[PDB]
């Protein structure tokens, strides 16, 4: 009878929805005995097995459904998602046309082709897919999720008030029908959400993992429970898909080769294939084992693989972000399993133990927000290799082209001894500054930038120009080598005032909502001459934001955009400005750093989330407390009076500049030590049979 | 990283 396998089909529908895919599993392949041609039961059969991972098993199914059915436009559109979640672009593309050109009123395969659009950096394109999916489905939480995130990318804040209320709605309905939100949790922190929403984002994103690891039937790991097999040592593994040219390297690649070896075994666990870039290659050198598990690609092969190198802590290093495998962690490899620098946020998941953090981020009072228990590093959680990547930008000198210390600089590991040459440089108290006259080579140095030269050589030393870094030396451009040459960066490079203060932030736009932009707005409307200087992260996004500010009282000329640049140029570029101006959305994480480092003071305004207060956390450690607000008022005062008291903004530049070495914010050394005593502390708790508590000292 | 999309589930009819 017909309703036999039809009523199996939609039985196992139901249990889909409900969240029981082994049961609805069960029920489609049943289906599948009664009806052997059902090509429905296929379809949905395959769906629930691209949930579990088994993604070569779903396109089999597929494909014989569409063998059965040749217009079957759900089963097209069903395959798009699989081959996307393969890597198959091209392929996802061409299942999604198919079925919209099969179905033109098919609303979920408008918001999937979407998702191309929205991933393939085409903003507007995506938009209209998704306003078509909702013009044919009005109640449709993932497009309209995805489109408000489209919306953020590009600063449309039309009608901004009734988007988060609707947001906010479609989260609370889900979260209370027991659903998959359709907000992502590394999204989620931009939204005004409450934490308990927040983290059960979190949590919910972090159950699909259990789905995955679910059909593996593994059992439970025996853990270490002492040193001896490791002869003492600590057994710390690292899992990141970021060894390499990433922000994440960025930052820490210094810390596996500064483990001590004679008390820490460290295992670097990529979940990337080498790129080839200096960054994996250092990695791979110091750290005491690496493991590359993107040759493994089932995770329980992997965990079984990092279970057998005896880890004691394994330290998730993506969170949910790209390259995530976050089922290594669901299975539960080592005894203790902790959260570190990658995402800024919580796991919301019960198999990470810990989140390393500080109290300046998290304190304990927010604690309630992150599912894993506290660790306290002792000064901030975050650090950069900047000494390392970028030691060129220790000292400067500038042109005396009348005396500034950021209209036309001059940077390079053998300045000095250039200098030495030099029979007339002038040396300013402010260590201090060498300024260089209006002299013969300053002229030519000037021309070189005016003509747009690409080098030239001056008493045998080679003296770039900052734009031309990628035509000299590529791995010095992208932080991979120290440059050699001397680099000049001037703001005539990026249509900077020579005569005005300049505010600066370097932060994806989608960081910046209406409320920041009427705050910043305030400041320059009290600081007569200032500008500010944004990242065109996207392009399309700059006329908006020149609408809203000149729609907030601000002449189009007063907001200047540039290129995204490499990473050593926009490092170095940072010494142009005046004063940063951080987003209290969402701070600059690694930005923060990239600032700091170029001695360029920093004003920040801490929120309640992590990703809020990271740049005051930064800042304490640093120790400029004078830079941090405690409201939006304080945030303003500080930078109007950073920007017309210019010997107030000489003193805090002094300070930035020479506490960026001093401080312990870019001192990887003292990090590990510290880092290592956080990972005793944990190690001692467990070994003495405690489940994990808060390691906040 | 990678934008979700929406599986379709279809009715038996
Ligand atoms: O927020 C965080 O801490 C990291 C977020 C995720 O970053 C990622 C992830 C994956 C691959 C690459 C990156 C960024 N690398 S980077 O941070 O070290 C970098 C490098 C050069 C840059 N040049 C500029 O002019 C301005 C910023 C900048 C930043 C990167 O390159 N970006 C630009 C791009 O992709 O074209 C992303 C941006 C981050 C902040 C502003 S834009």
């Amino acid at each position: 009878c017909p309703t036999h396998a039809d009523s199996l089909n939609n039985l196992a529908n139901i249990k889909r929805e409900q969240g029981n895919i082994e049961e609805a599993v069960r029920l489609y392949r049943k289906a599948l005995e009664v009806f052997p041609e059902f090509a429905a039961a296929h379809s949905n059969l395959a769906s629930v097995l691209q949930q579990q991972g088994k993604l070569q098993e779903a396109l089999m199914h597929y494909k014989e459904a569409i063998r059965i059915s040749p217009t079957f436009a759900d089963a097209y559109s069903n395959m798009g998602n699989t081959l996307k979640e393969m890597q198959d672009v091209q392929g996802a593309l061409q299942c999604y046309t198919r079925a919209i050109q099969i179905n033109p009123a098919f609303a979920d395969a408008h918001s999937n082709l979407a998702s191309i659009h929205k991933d393939s950096g085409n903003i507007p394109e995506a938009i209209a897919s998704y306003r078509t999916a909702l013009k044919l489905k009005p109640d449709f939480p993932d497009a309209y999720c995805n489109l408000a995130h489209c919306l953020q990318i590009v600063c449309d804040w039309t009608d901004y008030d009734e988007r988060m209320k609707k947001l906010v709605s479609i989260v609370a309905d889900q979260l209370e029908k027991n659903r998959l939100p359709s907000v992502h949790p590394h999204h989620s922190m931009l939204y005004p959400l409450s934490h308990g929403f927040r983290k059960a984002i979190a949590e919910r994103h972090g159950n699909l993992c259990l789905d995955k690891i679910n059909v593996l039937h593994k059992p439970p790991y025996e853990h270490p429970k002492d040193l001896k097999l490791s002869d003492g040592r600590l057994r710390v593994g690292y899992v990141s898909s970021d060894f390499g040219n990433h922000p994440t390297s960025h930052l820490m690649q210094s810390i596996p080769g500064m483990h001590n070896p004679d008390k820490f075994e460290v295992f670097c666990y990529a979940l990337s294939p080498d790129d080839g870039t200096n960054f994996r290659v250092k990695v791979m050198a110091e750290a005491n084992h690496f493991i590359d598990l993107s040759q493994i690609p089932c995770n329980g092969k992997a965990a079984d693989r990092i279970h057998q190198d005896g880890i004691h802590i394994l330290v998730n290093m993506n969170g949910y972000t790209k390259g995530a495998r976050n089922e290594l962690f669901a299975l539960r490899p080592a005894p203790i399993q902790a959260m570190w620098l990658g995402y800024p946020g919580t796991s919301g998941a019960l198999f990470m133990d810990y989140i390393i953090t500080d109290q300046e981020t998290s304190p304990a009072e927010v604690a309630e927000q992150y599912s894993e228990k506290l660790a306290y590093m002792p000064h901030t959680f975050f650090i950069g290799d900047h000494a390392n990547m970028f030691p060129h930008l220790k000292k400067k000198a500038v042109i005396d082209f009348k005396i500034y210390d950021n209209r036309i600089v001059l940077n390079g590991i053998d300045l000095k001894a250039f200098l030495d040459s030099l029979p007339d440089v002038k040396i300013v108290k402010m260590l201090n500054m060498p300024v260089i006259p209006m002299n013969t080579i300053a002229e030519a140095v000037i021309e070189m930038i005016n003509r747009g030269q690409i080098q030239i050589t001056i008493n045998g030393f080679s003296i770039s120009n900052g734009l031309a870094t990628t035509q000299i030396n590529n791995k010095a451009a992208t932080g991979e080598e120290v440059p050699r040459t001397i680099i000049v960066t001037t703001r005539s490079q990026y249509g900077l005032p020579e005569d005005a203060i300049v505010y600066c932030n370097f932060n994806q736009l989608y960081k910046i909502d209406p409320s920041t932009l009427q705050m910043w707005a305030n400041i320059l409307k009290r600081v007569p001459n200032s500008v500010l200087w944004l990242l065109r992260f996207p392009a399309v996004g700059e006329p908006n934001i020149q609408q809203y500010a000149q729609n907030m009282g601000l002449p189009q000329n007063r907001i200047i955009f540039s290129p995204v640049a490499p990473k050593e140029e926009h490092v170095r570029r940072g010494q142009l400005a005046d004063v940063c101006l951080d987003t209290p959305l969402c701070n600059g994480h690694t930005t923060g750093m990239d600032v700091l480092w170029a001695g360029t003071p920093m004003v920040t305004m801490p929120g309640e989330t992590l990703a809020s207060r990271v740049a005051a956390s930064q800042l304490t450690c640093l120790g400029c407390l004078e830079l941090i607000a405690k409201n939006r008022q304080e945030y303003e005062d500080i930078a109007v009076k950073l920007g017309t008291d210019l010997e107030y903004l000489k003193k805090v530049r002094g300070k930035v500049w020479k506490q960026r070495i001093s401080s312990p914010l870019f001192n990887t050394k003292q990090y590990t030590m510290e880092l290592e005593r956080l990972y005793l502390q944990m190690w001692e708790h467990y070994a003495a049979g405690n489940k994990p508590d808060h390691m906040i000292k | 990283h990678e934008t979700g999309t929406t599986n379709t589930a279809t009715t038996a009819t």
